[PDB]
């Protein structure tokens, strides 16, 4: 059925017919994880009593910790998250390796310039995020604790600097900034600005003219080892059979064997000449294994046709015509091909009919059945030599023959638009 | 600046000749390719590896798949019709004789030796031992990949990934055969059993019918029987020296063996481009996105992998065209000069051709040719044409010349002095 | 979208063209051997051997078809034979004759 | 010559590679073509008067 | 005249072969322009990256 898919006909000829591979599926799925059980600090970092201004930005480390978001549910709303490295239908099989928090207040109508490839006076000015981030971003209104009656003016930002800054630097100088050319030395004055300026915020104003509170979160997922994952059960270590991994949230197939290669402290896999993992290193047990492939492949088919019968033979070029390494009915046979399975050998040597491979040849024949034999180069002959006996003909036969050549083939043209647009 | 060669000269006299007053015989080696490997590729294990959300997505290429394997199967029918036509001419076996007395000529160095395996010749172990193949059969299993991790052989690493060899339909022994049963005919019988059966003869009238053949009188030989058949033994000790002597003498073929070797890793190492993805594991892709988002890159990984398999297969058939042409070849020198002796100048041969003989080889054939040289010559003076008594007389096979008194009538290939 | 249906519409007309020209060069070489085999076994007797037939030639004729040519080869096959004895020569009055 | 560009070839040099050596063959093809065909003999005999 | 055909047309060929590799370059394959300058101009690196 397999090479009738492949031909795309209901009927198939004499032939060797190769088929695709020999796979093996997976009955099992394995979960291996770092033992964490301490809660991550959400409360800390996004639920703080103070927040710091948008120049003199604040940075946490994280490390350590489960990342179970559903615990922010009945506690905060959100107006803003987007995240640029990975999908958020991810987020809860993966580990994290670098994690850093980010935390400052804006305007309302500023939160969109938290963003890579940006510009304005917040990201030229006090905060930059480079063009390959990987991370996310989070924001929320906060007008019932950063507004006053009389107003609140403990915020600040900068508004004038001579050149943008470059992604994740942050400045606190204070020193006076001149427009025209007339030198300042200090003393404020008619061209000499004072840098920083102060937001006004009111219970009463406008929603761009709001405050908001902003959380970057940025970190590395794959490469390197990882303390920060998250809320996924763990499984036991299965050997030598084929199945479904997640390793620190890689996911994959295969079969894990004990390995000698040793990594140092600073590695957790390693790659091959394609680029793809071949060993890793147990998160809970401290030890190296090998990841390596399920299928391996080799398989073809021998029949006659369909319209004369139903039977078939199958060859596998590398087994020793045994179980079959990750259906033995009565007849096996070894060649130098490979094992091959559902033909009678014989002894005796004719002509070859469908070139099985290594010498061995098979034919359809008388109950009919397939067999398989060594193929016939001629018959056995040999010539006399005596050289005071020479032999001469005395009759001849006259013959013809028949040769057939091509000399020509059939002369095409093609249309461009009409093949393609039409 | 390169030299093309020593600067030499003729000095040309109208009434002066120079006739070889001996010979050579000289035997030289040639080596031709016959056939490549065979290979076959399996679409989803190169492209996708095992996953199901790839291979869901290959069945709008699966049709550029099932043309790449048709144009690799016509590849592999193709060489085997080239060893079938190179070496199996005639389909009666000759068995070699036993060794008996050929008035010195020695075919024990070209022909089987019983005591060894195979039964092949000397010179025949000697070629097989030179060329190195980078295969050792086709039986490596599951296990023997999976204990030895630690030694990375690159066969494991293109059989995991779909790549495989598929084995020739004659085998070594079988093809050795063959040439044996070639040369035992043609040491018997002579050129007649190209033509209709073969019919018992002498080697020294088999060889003398040669020397008629190059036109050179029979008595050449006749006067000089032992002479000649010590001069062709010499020449195959040559052959057997000058084989040992030097290593570097089998070029093509190893060249061959490395263009398919060095093709099928350079495949296996463009795994490793993004073609414009964010990387080159399916793997991580589908580790860290979604697949609505995933399908791009799967797509863009689809799009190169395909176009590399393309190329390799572009590759494959302009070789193959080129192997068929050096296969034919094979074949009309086979034909042409173990079946009889040509008059097509250097083509079996430099020289006035004698006879060739077969030699098997990994993925070709070398022959050694017999050929016909002359040795010294000597100046000597001519007429146009000898006029007797007013009509011009005309010599029927000879050339006249003179001493200075005397006139004598000769040949052009040897010198025979004869009235 | 567009783009991408032109860029693999143009591939396969490529791929297709690629595979005539290898075609062609094939039938060139079948043609350059076909029309060797006219001039020197239809206009000519060969002494090529296994060239214009299988044993000693004695003619060819040509028959047309399509995409095609086939030639209908005369050839020389000794039959039955008889085993007799040889010498190199023959020493009558003391001089060897061949 | 853009620095920008080239960066971005790393991905694609293997190619290159392989292009280059299709075209070096054909190059050391074409040198054999014409030593074959012309030096047959190394004999390099002077015309007389 | 018309005696030395082939040859010239094997020149002809090749040199015809090089200049049509010459003009290709004016073709941008869904791309707003061919031009990498105007592009490296116009647009930030994660959006010329395409
Ligand atoms: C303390 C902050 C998080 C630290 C650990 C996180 C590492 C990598 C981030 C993964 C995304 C989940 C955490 C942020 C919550 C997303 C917002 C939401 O639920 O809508
Ligand atoms: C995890 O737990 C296992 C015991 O179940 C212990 O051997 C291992 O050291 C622990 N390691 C980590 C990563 O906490
Ligand atoms: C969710 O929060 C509200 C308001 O703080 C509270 O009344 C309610 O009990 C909470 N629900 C749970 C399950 O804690
Ligand atoms: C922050 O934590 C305090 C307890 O310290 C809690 O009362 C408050 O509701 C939290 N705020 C949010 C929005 O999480
Ligand atoms: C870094 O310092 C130099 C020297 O003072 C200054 O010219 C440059 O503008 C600074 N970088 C940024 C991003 O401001
Ligand atoms: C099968 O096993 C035998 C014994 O180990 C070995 O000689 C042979 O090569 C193996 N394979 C085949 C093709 O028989
Ligand atoms: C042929 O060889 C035999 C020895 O094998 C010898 O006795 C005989 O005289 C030789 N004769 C001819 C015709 O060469
Ligand atoms: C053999 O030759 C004779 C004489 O020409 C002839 O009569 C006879 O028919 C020939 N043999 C055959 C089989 O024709
Ligand atoms: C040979 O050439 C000489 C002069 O070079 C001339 O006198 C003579 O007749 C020529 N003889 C023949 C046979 O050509
Ligand atoms: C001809 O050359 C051979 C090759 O060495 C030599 O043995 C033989 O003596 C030579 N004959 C004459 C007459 O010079
Ligand atoms: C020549 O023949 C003899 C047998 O008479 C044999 O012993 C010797 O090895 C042969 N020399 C070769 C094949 O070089
Ligand atoms: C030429 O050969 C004859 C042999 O018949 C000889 O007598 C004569 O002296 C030779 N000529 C010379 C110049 O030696």
């Amino acid at each position: 059925s397999e090479t009738k898919c492949t031909l795309k006909s209901f009927t198939v000829e004499k032939g060797i017919y190769q088929t695709s591979n020999f796979r093996v599926q997976p009955t099992e799925s394995i979960v291996r994880f770092p033992n964490i059980t301490n809660l991550c600090p959400f409360g800390e970092v996004f639920n703080a009593t103070t927040f710091a201004s948008v120049y003199a930005w604040n940075r946490k480390r994280i490390s350590n910790c489960v990342a179970d978001y559903s615990v922010l549910y009945n506690s905060t709303s959100f107006s803003t998250f987007k995240c640029y490295g990975v999908s958020p239908t991810k987020l809860n099989d993966l580990c994290f390796t670098n994690v850093y928090a980010d935390s400052f207040v804006v305007r309302g109508d500023e939160v969109r310039q938290i963003a890579p490839g940006q510009t304005g006076k917040i990201a030229d000015y006090n905060y930059k995020l480079p063009d390959d981030f990987t991370g996310c971003v989070i924001a929320w209104n906060s007008n019932n604790l950063d507004s006053k009656v009389g107003g609140n003016y403990n915020y600040l930002y900068r508004l004038f600097r001579k050149s943008n800054l470059k992604p994740f630097e942050r400045d606190i100088s204070t020193e006076i900034y001149q427009a025209g050319s007339t030198p300042c030395n200090g003393v404020e004055g008619f061209n000499c600005y004072f840098p920083l300026q102060s937001y006004g915020f009111h219970p009463t104003n406008g929603v761009g003219y709001q405050p908001y509170r902003v959380v970057v979160l940025s970190f590395e997922l794959l490469n390197a080892p990882a303390t920060v994952c998250g809320p996924k059960k763990s499984t036991n270590l299965i050997k030598n059979k084929c199945v479904n991994f997640n390793f620190n949230g890689l996911t994959g197939t295969g079969v894990l064997t004990e390995s000698n290669k040793k990594f140092l402290p600073f590695q957790q896999f390693g790659r091959d000449i394609a680029d793809t993992t071949d060993a890793v290193r147990d998160p809970q047990t401290l030890e190296i294994l090998d990841i390596t492939p399920c299928s391996f492949g080799g398989v073809s088919v021998i029949t006659p046709g369909t319209n004369a019968s139903n039977q078939v033979a199958v060859l596998y070029q590398d087994v020793n015509c045994t179980e079959v390494p990750v259906s033995t009915g009565s007849n096996v046979f070894q060649t130098r091909a490979g094992c091959l399975i559902g033909a009678e050998h014989v002894n005796n040597s004719y002509e070859c009919d469908i070139p099985i491979g290594a010498g061995i040849c098979a034919s359809y024949q008388t109950s009919q059945s397939i067999i398989a034999y060594t193929m016939s180069l001629g018959a056995e002959n040999s010539v006399a030599y005596s050289n005071n006996s020479i032999a001469i003909p005395t009759n001849f036969t006259i013959s013809v023959t028949t040769e057939i050549l091509p000399v020509s083939m059939t002369k095409t043209s093609v249309d461009c638009t009409m093949y393609i647009c039409g | 600046t390169m030299s093309l060669g020593a600067e030499n000269s003729v000095a040309y006299s109208n009434n002066s000749i120079a006739i070889p007053t001996n010979f050579t015989i000289s035997v030289t080696t040639e080596i031709l390719p016959v056939s490549m490997t065979k290979t076959s590729v399996d679409c989803t294990m190169y492209i996708c590896g095992d996953s199901t959300e790839c291979s869901n997505l290959l069945l709008q290429y699966g049709s550029f798949c099932t043309q790449l394997n048709r144009a690799l199967t016509g590849i592999a029918v193709e060489q085997d019709k080239n060893t079938q036509e190179v070496f199996a001419q005639v389909k009666q076996i000759y068995k070699t004789p036993q060794i008996k007395d050929f008035g010195g000529f020695n075919f024990s160095q070209i022909l089987p030796d019983p005591s060894k395996p195979s039964k092949r010749s000397p010179i025949e172990d000697l070629l097989f031992n030179k060329v190195t193949l980078a295969d050792a059969g086709f039986i490596k299993q599951y296990g023997d990949c999976l204990g030895d991790i630690a030694a990375r052989d690159l066969i494991c690493a293109q059989k995991f990934n779909g790549l495989t060899v598929l084995p020739p339909l004659l085998t070594d022994e079988m093809i050795a055969q063959y040439t044996s049963a070639l040369l035992a005919g043609t040491i018997t019988s002579g050129w007649t059993f190209g033509a209709g059966p073969a019919l018992q003869i002498p080697f020294p009238m088999q060889m003398a019918y040669r020397f008629n053949g190059i036109g050179v009188t029979q008595n050449v030989l006749y006067e000089n029987q032992k002479l000649i058949a010590n001069q062709f033994n010499s020449a195959i000790g040559k052959i057997q020296d000058s084989l040992s002597s030097t290593p570097s003498a089998l070029g093509k073929l190893q060249d061959v063996v490395n263009q398919n070797a060095q093709a099928l890793n350079t495949l296996v190492k463009q795994l490793s481009s993004n073609f414009g993805a964010i990387s080159s594991v399916l793997n991580d892709i589908l580790s860290r996105l979604d697949p609505p988002e995933a399908e791009v890159q799967i797509d863009r990984l689809i799009t190169g992998r395909l176009q590399s398999l393309q190329t390799y297969v572009t590759q494959q058939l302009i070789r193959a065209a080129e192997i068929r042409a050096s296969a034919n070849l094979a074949a009309t020198k086979m034909s042409e000069c173990v079946l009889g002796q040509s008059k097509r100048v250097d083509f079996c041969g430099k020289g006035y051709h004698l006879m060739s003989f077969p030699q098997s080889a990994p993925h070709g054939v070398v022959f050694l040719h017999v050929t016909y040289v002359p040795a010294q010559e000597k100046n000597f003076t001519t007429a146009p044409a000898i006029c007797h008594d007013g009509k011009a007389h005309f010599p029927r096979e000879g050339v006249f010349v003179s001493n200075g008194t005397h006139w004598f009538v000769t040949q052009r290939n040897f010198y025979e002095p004869q009235i």
